[PDB]
């Protein structure tokens, strides 16, 4: 078949999966593809900022 | 590297062991920008517009 196994891919074809798993990913959730605002992106991004936050202290700790 | 190198010879030895984590984060912080970063110009396309 196509699309099978572990043939080799590109960036555009990263990116584009990525697209279809968020915009999959919230008809889960609100049963609907609208997308007027894209609030999984924001929930993620809130969590990165808090782990980064907790290395900049961490670091500052060790630096002292 | 040089500053690094400066301070082994003159005997420091502060970043030996775990005291590296410096220089070895700043060494990955400066590859991050100079590789991937954004496009310029003539790469007008992005994430958020495409």
């Amino acid at each position: 078949g196509s699309g099978y196994g572990l043939g080799l891919s590109t960036r555009t074809q990263v990116t584009g999966y990525q697209f279809l798993a968020r915009r999959t990913a919230m008809a889960l959730t609100r049963w609907r593809v609208r997308m007027e605002i894209e609030p999984g992106r924001r929930q993620t991004l809130a969590v990165v900022a808090s782990v980064s936050a907790a290395l900049v202290i961490c670091l500052g700790a060790l630096l002292w | 590297g040089g500053m690094v190198a400066m301070v082994f010879a003159s005997g420091s030895h502060v970043f030996g062991g775990i005291g590296s984590i410096f220089p070895l984060f700043m060494m990955v912080g400066i590859m991050m920008m100079m590789f991937r970063g954004m496009g310029g110009g003539q790469q007008q396309m992005s994430r958020p517009k495409l």
